């Protein structure tokens, strides 16, 4: 079986093909770091045109370098939602131009669906297992019983994890995709300062970070990144082992960009040979966003026998839990 | 040869077929339907097939730029996979030609908030500009949805004018010369404004 | 209100669906098939249904006489038994008052061997004459189909001028000030011939 | 059962409503003789415009009359053949134009199919039986073995009976249409001027009629038409006392325009009671065109399960025999 998957929900226009017997045929990417960096953000109109004008050369890239035709793919993989709405349709229409031209099904896919199966490319996860996904704007745990089961855990109640990079590192002035900056400058602090906790109680699966902002201005550069890692990773794997007491389940799925920081890997691998519970991160390539999660996502829904109609429109937020339930 | 040309610029959203030099089909529907509801299910009904035709032709605008970047690419995404020339087309530059008044002329069109005005001389025209009220020397010209919106010293608006359909036509002349057609992946809307 | 408007004057036929004074749908194909082969199939293919419309519009010509009464006859029927108002509208007329040139306006057609033309002035017009040649004076108008055709001192050819467009937006316009439309059962072709 | 027939074939525009159990419901028809009359002849052009102008009145009169709705009708019958084709246009856009309005089966018909029928509007006649089908522009012998099913014995070898009748009113200066106008001429005539035979052997099927118009030049007006209108009484009587005795069939139905005169009625009543076949001739009322026997053989049809498609096209001159394989 083999799919062609289509991920443009960001700033980053991904296409790749993922055949289940031989696993990847392709694999292209671009990204728009270059582009948004002058704004410190992501600017949506600016996003959705790099994505017109990149789209058509990525796809001829990608299909020189796997040399597979169109004809032998069966069935076309793509983000729905959530995402920008403006990005989300160039990568849709393109996906539904391949899927008439072509006479393919078409198969939606939810963008942290594809997170979540983007370390089933290394291994297969037993369910039930969590989920923790940690992206430029989601903190979330997620029990997951089955594909397309995904009960709502907790999420951040006020900046998601990759934010909070963001802000410190601009609140640095060090430049703006802040994870990696100050994943590398954190290396050298070896003294942590120590921060201030959140104000809900423990055992809460929900998670908050913008106050540490708040800590960090009102205080050794090397040192601060240092501080504030290793404060955001440890609440991350103190909540994480709260879920798996209250749920029972010893099984963990660390995704999303955040899950390329090298301390986070540490220490969750760490606290999973201490503990005793099955960790699984997937190879820093499938941490931030690629279409090769889509395309596994996408095997799953379509051996289920799922299939979007001609007309599917794409939305900027559907919730994980409610997605699952709807398509399939 | 058979063109099928496209134009998702409003929410008259319109296709057609060129063959012979004329127009053999076009289908012109004003819809409060999201582009991606109407696209490709809308093609399936009519059985509108993109390896059926020898090159294509798309709006670049000026118009509602997602619905323009939607249409766009579904045409680049059929051109470059079948081999396929493109040509795209400009829509205040095909109502100042095909409009017969005196010049100068004023083509223009309303997107959102901004109506976007282009003025042309019999060998020279102006940039795309944005309408703030002026008083313009000249023939404006604009379709009957706009009837309400008056630039220059005179008016005419078309009771109908499918862009597509002389966009169509204008392809087929410009393949006649060029039968390479456009660089397809360079093909984009029409940006007024920035980021 | 919304008007359903058919023109099957020529091998072009097309309708078309007025809505808030504007058109809302355009369906027009350039076929080789007779006219009851496409009607009514066309209709139930593209879902248009009597009952939905509050009134009706249909062409009188000039134009080919069967495939006129074969198309004024479905109108009529309709219009009669729903009981609804019916509007009829001339071609030549249309692409008189739709053309900006200046008078006289020569719009003409071309039916089998026959060239028909009628002459416009700002307040008042000729019958429709049949062409013989002759030296004419002022503006001829005429479709991109017939552009072999050349009429008065220079010429003016629509790429496109689907006449159910511009005959239902003139519907519209009519039933606001005489919305019992036109008596159904004297709605027939102009007849520029006799038999 | 019931169903709203529609026949414009010729130069009469004519509308029927019937119904199996209730018999006939409406009946309306117009007549063009007056507007032909000028001309000597059926001029086709004029004959469209006029049926497109006396259509819908006459159907605005039909329904006043009936009292029926159309959505009490169960399917449209109508006539596609053979014919003017630019008088059947109308009837087939009329019809077409009512079936998709109300969405009704279209029901197909042949002209002298409908010709056929129209004596079982006062009784049925059993299979199988000869038709010997006498109009303006037929003289045909068919052996009819089932609705649908009809062999062609003979037919005219240049005029019809009905345009005979023409040329020797307009040879006698007398008005068109001719057969009437002889009918009552001929009851005068008192002496019968013998004429010639055709040259075909005794025997033969086929029918000529022609050659009469040379011997009436070749020679008392009364006696003239008198003398003619037995000639060709005589010959048609002849002709279908061979085919019945060619085939063994003692049914014979005689239908058509030319089926009202008076004096044929005579030949051909005498006839069945002397040699003892039983003979059906219409009312004069049905022996003209009209849409109740259309209305009558659609019955039969669409009993069989037989409907048209959307997109049916009449046809000028399909023959009867092929018409009833195609259509049942
Ligand atoms: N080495 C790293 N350390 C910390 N954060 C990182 C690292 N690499 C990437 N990230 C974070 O991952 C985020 C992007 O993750 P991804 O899932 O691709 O984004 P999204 O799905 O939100 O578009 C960015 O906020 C980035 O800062
Ligand atoms: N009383 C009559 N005597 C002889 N012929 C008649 C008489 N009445 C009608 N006809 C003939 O019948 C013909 C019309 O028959 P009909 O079946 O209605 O015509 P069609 O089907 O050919 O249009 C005319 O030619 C007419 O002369
Ligand atoms: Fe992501
Ligand atoms: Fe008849």
């Amino acid at each position: 079986m083999r799919t062609l998957a289509v991920e443009t929900s960001c700033d980053e226009t991904a296409l790749a093909i993922y055949d289940d017997q031989k696993g990847v045929l392709g694999n292209v990417i671009l990204s728009q770091a270059v582009v948004h960096s002058p704004f410190g953000g992501v600017v949506p109109e600016l996003s959705a045109r790099e994505h017109t004008r990149n789209i058509l050369p990525i796809f001829d890239r990608l299909l020189k370098e796997s040399r597979i035709n169109l004809e032998e793919i069966d069935f076309i993989s793509f983000t729905l939602t959530p995402g920008l709405i403006l990005s989300l349709v160039v990568g849709v229409a393109f996906a539904k131009a391949l899927a008439y031209e072509y006479r393919k099904p078409l198969v939606p896919v939810h963008h942290l669906e594809g997170h979540i199966y983007s370390v089933f490319l290394e291994k297969k996860v037993e369910y039930p297992f969590l989920a923790l996904i940690i992206s430029g704007g989601h903190t979330d745990l997620y029990l997951v019983r089955d594909f397309g089961r995904y009960d709502f855990l907790g999420g951040t109640l006020d900046d998601a994890v990759g934010e909070a990079y963001d802000k410190v590192a601009k609140m640095l002035g060090l430049g703006y995709p802040g994870g990696p900056i100050i994943d590398r400058l954190a290396k050298e602090g070896k003294k942590l300062y120590p921060l201030p906790k959140p104000l809900m109680e423990e055992g809460n699966l929900n998670f908050s970070f913008s106050g540490l902002k708040t800590a960090i201005l009102n205080l050794r550069k090397e040192d601060i990144a240092y501080s504030f890692q290793e404060t955001v990773v440890e609440i991350l794997l103190e909540k994480s082992l709260w879920a798996m007491k209250k749920t029972g389940i010893k099984r963990l799925v660390v995704v999303g960009g955040v899950s390329a920081n090298s301390r986070l890997r540490e220490v969750f691998k760490k606290a999973s040979q201490e503990y005793g519970f099955e960790l699984y991160i997937p190879h820093p390539s499938l941490s931030t966003d690629n279409a090769l999660m889509i395309a596994y996502a996408g095997m799953e829904r379509f051996k289920r026998g799922v299939v979007a109609p001609l007309d599917v429109n794409p939305q900027p937020n559907i919730p994980l839990e409610e997605f699952g339930r709807i398509w399939t | 040869m058979k063109i099928l040309s496209i134009d998702t610029s409003f929410s008259f959203i319109n296709f057609s077929v060129i063959e012979e030099e004329k127009v053999t089909f076009l289908h012109y529907l004003k819809s409060n339907k999201k582009t991606l509801e109407l696209l490709p299910k809308i093609f399936e009904e009519l059985c509108i097939r993109p390896e059926n035709f020898d090159a294509f032709a798309v709006s670049v605008g000026v118009g509602y730029l997602t619905s323009l970047r939607i249409g766009v690419t579904f045409v680049k995404t059929w051109a470059y996979t079948l081999g396929k020339p493109v040509v795209s087309y400009k829509n205040l530059e095909l109502l100042a030609k095909k409009t017969p008044v005196p010049f100068p002329k004023i083509p223009y069109l309303k997107v959102g908030s901004n109506v976007f005005y282009q003025i042309f001389e019999e060998s020279s025209s102006s940039e795309v500009k944005v309408f703030k009220g002026e008083e313009l020397r000249g023939y404006g010209i604009s379709l009957k949805e706009f009837e309400d919106i008056k630039l220059g010293e005179k008016q005419f608006f078309h009771d109908i004018f499918p862009f597509s359909a002389y966009g169509g036509i204008y392809a087929y002349e410009f393949l006649k010369e060029n039968p390479e057609g456009e660089n397809v992946f360079e093909i984009e809307p029409i940006y007024v404004k920035p980021p």
